[PDB]
């Protein structure tokens, strides 16, 4: 399962943050900005994969906001590179036109998206369209 | 852009050409890479305007190692604006001369210093100077060749005092740079002109002239006491820097005064005032003046006998600054002073600084330790700390009680009881080592000293080397004391240590422990339980020979490393 | 008038001083 | 012996350089950043950074830190004399310490640095004399400069000479948590705004403790400075010789004398604070404050920061005289008063609530601190006696000065 | 700017 | 009612860090404030902000109280509220959760989708050695439910549970017996997980 | 300032008040409760975290934030006694030996500074079987009467027949009520 799911801009700042594992909240900050320096210290042809701490770092950013995942050695890499774009693809069409200002304005929109798409680390909506429909639903329920 | 620039600046107009330089310099400082437009700025480079003359130099400068072959077309401009009535023109031409580093450039501009080393201006005359100590330090060589020594030597000896001052500091550059051959050391009469010109010389002129005398060495008592009467006047001067150099100049006269001679006492009253008013500078120069006062503090702590009210670190004060007036206060540590220094320390003790509290810890610890005086005073504070329910205090306080019974455990068995139920579970190496080695060392008054021991034995095999050394001796002094309650403790420590233990030392020092045990039991009390001699507490103090030589490298970067001068260099 | 105390004209020297 | 001299920003980009020596690669800045970063996060932070064999020294501006890469063992202190010199000039030039002034008078900015200092050393230093040599909006160089005399420029014709002084009194008080005050000193300045014609030189005179001593009259009450420094006009040859203060006043506002000396009386405000902090339920600021002062001087402008709780909310305040706000980005309690006669005493009585979740780590004990300033107070007691104007041309002058009293390092250890 | 790009660009 | 975009656009006006710091306990201050005086009607407003400056790095010691009362509403904002505020800032180690064993056992049987669903992925992502143990029995009830969009969480809340207790997992033996004919892919994902976690 | 809008709301009825609900685990206080807000007794599972309700009486809306006796629920009242008005005591006539336990732990929360300006509020619960107490012993066991500064009434109501809750809602309103 994902650990903790981050996102966070090229210059550091963290658009969004969900941990999957309980830590204290001084280790927690402290292991984001290992984690934003590491991404911030990192080259274009890196692989966008990290194996920092025993966890499954895949850093992988299609904007100015980059996107990172910290799961267990326990399953393939390109598993969380699809969930995340499919992740992406899926904030994308239920927002439209998502840019980084639209995100900081959406912060609960986008977590109560993130919560009804993955849950505890583990995905919990493969399809595209229901999770859509659902999240649609839910927001027209006020 | 880039084309319509060069256009611009090819073109005949005045303000199109003031535009597009103004245009270069905003990209220039904007971070644009314009040396490529350096050949093309060359031409326009010949104007009436000052102001343009002023930006195509720094063009130049920016763009002379850039391209270094393109920089062959702007030795005629030089020598024309080498001949400028005005000397603000004059003096910008001789500034970039010297700032343009390139090898072939300095040998044709030998013939334009020589012209203006005689220059009637006093801000020509310092530009000449700058210019002649430029082309020294670029070619040294050269500037030998060219006999600017000659010139620069008799250029202390003239008017422009700001100028002499120039000169001088050029010279003293020179020298610096120089291996110390061909020195430009002066006769007494050079150090009166000097002093004469030292009313009259600014700011930097008077930092300038207090740095010659740095070099010279007095011989004789009524010189040096002439020198520090001439140097007296400095303390009351705005300037820091100024106060620092005259600081560094009077204490480097008095290592020939003579303590039988009033000259001494007078200077030693006169010093205090003015550390108090430096200790009161900006943050930036609060650092500097407490490496000053520190690097003084170990040739006349006398001086600053009574300065102690300022030493307390001020609320609004840096961590760097803080900790320059903590190890002041440390350094500055007297028995008449001893309860306001706890009070300090138990203030210091209250603030959110790890760092801060860690190091008032140690502070207070080396007093305790400096001066027994304060040893129950000191005592009294840890236990307070102890009694605070600070996990860092706590590793602190039980570091501090541990340095001091090593070094005054006389007194030191009343505190055992109050140590003993501690909250003894903190796991910090430091902590549980000084724990384990005061209860083992002290294992009479504690009648339950196998008892905490047997909590610490379930991870000695993997506690630490160091960890795990102390537990084994304690357990070991433990058995030589009273064997009847840790006879079976004694063998369960040699059994895990020297089967269990993998370490080398510490296999080492079980086998040793346990060949001593079979041998002779007995024997064991008066080879192991040994009375120790007293411990050779290591001197803060730096050595005189680095002390002499760090009094006359004052207001330098190796007085705030606390380096020597050729250490810290590249 | 002004906040901090108001400025008083000031003398030359000490006349008592000779 | 710094190899450059650079403005930088907050966000690491240098508003500007100005090379002096060349030792240095201008690509050093850089590192500066992420070295800074590191320090300060792992608490190695100084103003006197180091990148390998060259130091980068940096002091924190306004807006942006002045970094002086040096290379040798140079002249720390004289680096910081140059930056703080900079500074001063910068400032009186620019209204405005922020990068909207930075990338507005580069013009003017570049030949200024240049004209400062040449080769690391520093050449120019005078304010006056560089508005004279360079402006943002070029003649010979004064000849001011070139003579000895270059804090009085000659030539100034005014149509009245008046000269407004100013004795700014800084009452500093360390009181401790105890209710000892360990640092109690005043440090005195002796600022005179002096707007006369020509360049009179300045004859001062005071009531001091050693002058009245050498002359005889050490009976009545005499100001006895620990620390007094001259300015740069101020003639350091007349004041070791015989304490003669003989000196060229500067056109315009300039601190001549500085007195600081320790101070052994009462404190001018007497202030009990009360901390009633219920555990996460309430919290009592029992505040009393004792004007110690004389009855016939008036604190204007009285503001003592009483710090509230980090996290204290719904605070209520049951004062008698003075306004009392809680301002949430200072974190505390100011008592405000307008007028505060001498003699007042005000008592407050905060009240407040406090949250149930406790916190998880502490904030410390800031020491609590006044804003008080009584003009028209001389605690000290040391008066003026006369100030020499003498003008060759011979003018009759009216000089003026007024005596102020703040209070400053006034802190008082929080219980 | 930079922010207010699509993160796909679709 | 500060609005959350109002917030923001504060945040991003201030450009010093001691200037976002000190607008930071500003509203921090103002949100304590709103908070004692038990505001019910923009308390959405306060919860955005205060996650916000969680988010952004500010301490939320005091915004403890509020979540838990959010989290017992009725409004369907005010318990999104109080479920983010949980799911964000309510961890095991913080202990704040043990007073929501209660609300989400209420919760537990409201009708309403969205509510369970969204109390059963909070359970999930604060997922407890106690809360599990106080709420095992829920999961095993609601496992056996035929909603496809409640199929998933109630894996996800078996599995959590099995992670977090591992000596639970006896009691899912039964409960996902049979259920390999799921046309949805969700379910049918959610069962394949469950079985090999088991 | 004006006052006239805070008149016409009271006129018709403007004050609310406020109260809590505290006492041991089983002790009648979800009955109590849902009877008081409701009115029939329901069946209620374990008190694991908190129950949440207001009760429209009198023109009066006396919210209710019931809170369990468990052990790592009785630590937690502190919490509930923030912003709160009033507060109800739920005893145990009928459990002797949690009646000891249920009177330390009165004792503990009644003496808090912050838990000053409510006025004792104890209701006898379980008053259906033989072993309740009255009113006067189940008070002398607890020593209300020791309680200085303190406004307790003592009423006894029965979950399963909910007598006593109107007396004890009346004796409420007048001690929190000074007005006509
Ligand atoms: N049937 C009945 N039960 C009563 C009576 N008096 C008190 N009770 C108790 O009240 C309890 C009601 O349970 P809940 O609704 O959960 O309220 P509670 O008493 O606070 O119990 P917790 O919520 O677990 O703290 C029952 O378990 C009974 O033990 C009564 O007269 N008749
Ligand atoms: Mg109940």
């Amino acid at each position: 399962m994902i650990h903790f799911i981050l996102l966070f801009s090229r210059q550091g700042k963290l658009r969004l943050q969900k941990w999957y594992i309980t830590l204290p909240d001084k280790e927690r900050k402290k292991i984001t900005r290992e984690i934003v320096q590491i991404i911030l210290s990192r080259g274009h042809r890196t692989s966008s994969f990290v194996d920092w701490k025993e966890l499954k770092l895949v850093y992988k950013r299609y904007a100015s906001l980059y996107f990172c995942c910290a799961i267990e050695n326990q399953d393939n890499e390109l598993l969380t590179l699809e969930i995340v774009h499919r992740y992406v693809e899926l904030l994308d069409k239920y927002f439209g036109n998502v840019c980084e200002l639209d995100i900081i304005f959406n912060f609960e929109k986008a977590y109560f998206i993130l919560d009804e798409f993955i849950i505890g680390g583990e995905i919990q909506e493969t399809s595209k369209k229901i999770a859509v429909k659902a999240i649609e639903d839910s927001d027209m329920l006020q | 852009e880039i084309f319509e620039l060069k256009a611009e600046l090819n073109s005949d107009k005045k303000e199109k050409k003031k535009e597009a330089v103004k245009k270069v310099i905003a990209s220039m400082t904007v971070g644009k890479d314009v040396s490529a437009l350096f050949p093309d700025v060359v031409n326009c480079m010949q104007t009436d305007n000052l102001e343009l003359k002023k930006l195509v130099y720094l063009y130049l400068m920016n763009y002379a190692k850039s391209q270094p072959d393109m920089a062959i077309m702007a030795v005629n401009t030089f020598v024309k604006d080498c001949e400028d009535p005005n000397p603000l023109i004059r003096a910008l031409a001789v500034r970039t001369m010297g700032c343009i580093r390139v090898d072939k450039i300095t040998e044709y501009l030998c013939e334009p210093l020589r012209k203006c080393l005689k220059d009637e201006d006093p801000y020509v005359r310092k530009t000449a100077a700058v210019c002649v100590a430029k082309l020294h330090d670029i070619n040294a060589q050269l500037v030998e060749d060219q006999g600017f020594l000659d010139t620069l030597k008799d250029l202390i000896s003239d008017s422009n005092p700001m100028v002499v001052a120039n000169a001088v500091a050029a010279l003293s550059e020179i020298a610096e740079s120089h291996p110390s051959s061909n020195l430009l050391d002066l006769n007494p009469q050079s150090i009166n002109k000097l002093l004469t010109a030292l009313n009259e010389c600014t700011e930097w002129g008077q930092i300038f002239i207090l740095d010659c005398l740095a070099n010279y060495m007095p011989k004789d008592d009524r010189e040096a006491q002439s020198i520090c009467e001439r140097v007296t006047p400095r303390l009351s001067h705005a300037n820091s820097a100024v106060v620092l150099s005259a600081v560094k100049v009077l204490m480097k006269f008095m290592e020939m005064l003579s303590k039988d001679l009033d000259y001494y006492g007078t200077l030693l009253k006169k010093l205090a005032p003015p550390l108090v008013t430096l200790l009161s500078a900006e943050p930036e120069l609060q650092y500097v003046a407490l490496r000053n006062i520190n690097l003084i503090v170990q040739k006349r702590p006398e001086i600053l006998k009574h300065e102690m009210k300022v030493f307390f670190v001020k609320y609004n004060d840096p961590i760097y600054v803080k900790l320059e007036k903590l190890d002041i206060m440390i350094r500055l540590a007297s028995q008449a002073n001893i309860a306001q220094v706890l009070a300090e320390l138990r203030e210091y003790a209250t603030e959110v600084d790890v760092d801060f509290v860690r190091k008032a810890v140690r502070a207070i610890g080396r007093c305790a330790i400096k001066v027994e005086q304060s040893a129950e005073r000191c005592v009294s504070t840890l236990l307070d700390l102890i009694q605070t329910k600070v996990n860092y205090v706590v590793q602190e306080a039980i570091v501090v009680i541990k340095d001091i019974f090593r070094k005054y455990p006389n007194k030191y068995e009343s505190v055992i009881a109050t140590l003993c139920e501690n909250l003894d579970s903190l796991d910090e190496p430091e902590a549980r080592a000084a724990m384990i080695w005061i209860v083992g060392e002290y294992a009479e008054r504690i009648d339950n000293a196998d008892e905490l021991l047997e909590s610490f034995l379930e991870g000695f095999h993997d506690k630490s080397t160091q960890v795990q050394l102390q537990l084994l001796t304690a357990i070991v002094k433990l058995f030589l004391k009273k064997p009847t309650e840790t006879q079976e403790l004694v063998q369960q420590v040699l059994s895990l240590a020297t089967q269990d233990s993998d370490n080398p030392d510490l296999r080492d020092r079980g086998y040793i422990y346990w060949r001593l045990l079979s041998t002779d039991p007995v024997a064991a009390k008066e080879v192991v339980l040994a009375e120790k001699p007293l411990i050779s507490e290591e001197t803060d103090l730096i050595e005189p020979t680095l002390l002499d030589e760090l009094i006359c490298y004052i207001g330098t970067l190796a007085s705030v490393y606390h380096k020597p001068p050729s250490a810290f260099v590249e | 008038d002004r906040k901090g105390g108001s400025y008083s004209q000031a003398a030359g020297s000490d006349s008592a001083q000779s | 012996s710094a190899s450059a001299v650079y403005v930088l920003d907050l966000k690491g980009k240098v508003l500007i350089c100005r090379n002096y020596r060349g030792d240095v690669d201008m690509s050093e800045v850089e590192h500066f950043m992420p070295i800074l970063m590191e320090k300060e996060e792992e608490g190695m932070l100084s103003p006197i950074l180091a990148h390998g064999g060259v130091r980068f020294m940096w002091i924190k501006h306004n807006n942006l830190y002045l970094v002086a890469t040096s290379k040798k063992n140079a002249c720390v202190s004289l680096v910081f004399s140059f930056l703080y010199k900079v500074v001063q000039v910068f400032s009186e030039y620019f209204k405005e310490l922020e990068e909207e002034s930075i990338r507005d008078n580069f013009v003017i900015i570049y030949e200024l640095l240049d004209e400062l200092m040449d080769f690391g050393y520093p050449q120019t230093t005078d304010s006056k004399i560089l508005q004279e040599y360079i402006t943002q909006e070029a003649p010979r160089p004064p000849a001011t400069v070139t003579n000895a005399v270059s804090w009085r420029s000659e030539g100034i014709k005014y149509r009245k000479n008046e000269v407004f002084l100013d004795v700014i009194e800084a009452v500093n008080l360390l009181v401790s948590a105890n209710g000892n005050v360990l640092r109690s000193e005043i440090v005195g300045s002796i600022k005179m705004r002096v707007f006369l014609s020509g360049m009179p030189e300045l004859r001062l005179g005071l009531n001091d403790k050693v002058l009245f001593d050498n002359t005889g009259r050490g009976k009545s009450k005499s100001v006895e400075l620990e620390d007094v420094k001259f300015h740069q006009c101020v003639r350091l040859s007349r004041f070791e010789n015989d304490r003669t203060i003989s000196f060229i006043p500067p056109d315009g506002e300039f601190e001549l004398m500085s007195y600081r000396l320790n101070t052994h009386v009462k404190p001018l405000i007497w202030i009990e604070s009360v901390i009633e902090k219920h555990s996460h339920s309430r919290i009592e600021y029992m505040v009393k404050a004792k004007s110690q002062f004389k009855r016939r001087s008036t604190a204007n402008n009285v503001e003592i920061h009483i710090p509230v709780p980090n996290d204290a909310d719904s605070p209520k305040f049951k004062t008698t005289v003075g306004s009392v706000k809680w301002v949430p980005e200072n974190s505390e309690i100011v008592w405000s008063v307008k007028s505060f006669p001498g003699g007042k005493e005000y008592l407050m009585r905060a009240h407040f609530g406090l949250p149930s979740v406790e916190a998880e780590d502490k904030e410390g004990k800031p020491p609590i601190s006044v804003k008080f300033e009584i003009p028209y107070f001389t605690t000290s007691g040391i008066q003026v006696r006369y100030l020499k104007i003498i003008e060759k041309s011979g003018y009759q002058a009216l000089p003026w000065v007024r005596y102020i009293t703040q209070n400053g390092d006034y802190q008082l250890r929080t219980q | 700017k930079g922010e207010n790009t699509s993160l796909l660009h679709p | 009612p500060i609005r959350l975009r109002e917030l923001i656009r504060t945040i991003r006006t201030a450009r010093t860090q001691a200037e976002e710091r000190e607008m930071i306990q500003k509203e921090c201050a103002a949100i304590r404030s709103s908070f004692r005086e038990e505001d019910n009607t923009y308390r959405c407003r306060n919860v955005a902000k205060l996650l916000y400056m969680h988010m952004l790095g500010y301490p939320a010691h005091f915004g403890q109280l509020e979540c838990l009362k959010l989290i017992a509403s009725q409004k369907f904002t005010d318990k999104r509220i109080g479920y983010l505020g949980a799911m964000l800032l309510l961890d095991e180690r913080q202990d704040v959760h043990l007073l929501m064993t209660n609300c989400i056992k209420n919760d537990l049987n409201h009708s309403t989708q969205f509510v369970q669903g969204l109390a059963l992925c909070t359970l999930g992502c604060m997922g407890s050695s106690e809360m599990c143990r106080d709420l095992a029995g829920e999961v095993e009830k609601l496992l056996k439910t035929s909603n496809s969009y409640l199929r998933k969480k109630a894996a996800l809340c078996a599995v959590h549970v099995i992670r977090k207790v591992p000596e639970l997992m006896e009691m899912f033996l039964p409960a996902t017996k049979n259920l390999l004919n799921e046309k949805n892919h969700g379910v049918l994902h959610t069962s394949v997980v469950l079985l090999t976690e088991m | 300032g004006n006052i006239f809008a805070n008149l016409f709301k009271g006129l018709f009825g403007k004050k609310e008040m406020r109260i809590l609900m505290v006492g041991l685990d089983a002790a009648g206080k979800t009955t109590i409760l849902y009877k008081l807000k409701l009115g029939e007794i329901v069946t209620t599972i374990p008190t694991i975290g908190f129950n949440v309700e207001t009760v429209e009486y009198k023109n009066i809306s006396f919210t209710v934030w019931d809170v369990g006796g468990q052990d790592k629920i009785r630590p937690l009242w502190r919490h509930y006694f923030q912003n709160t008005q009033g507060l109800i005591f739920v005893v145990d006539s009928n459990d002797r030996e949690r009646v000891n336990e249920a009177r330390e732990e009165l004792m503990r929360m009644l003496a808090e500074d912050e838990l000053r300006d409510a006025v004792l509020l104890v209701f006898a619960n379980k008053q259906d079987l033989p072993n309740a107490m009255n009113a006067a012993e189940i008070t002398d066991k607890l020593g209300l009467h020791s309680l200085r500064h303190r406004n307790w009434y003592i009423q006894a109501t029965c979950a399963t027949s909910g007598d006593g809750l109107y007396e004890g809602l009346d004796w409420l309103s007048n001690q929190l009520r000074n007005q006509k």
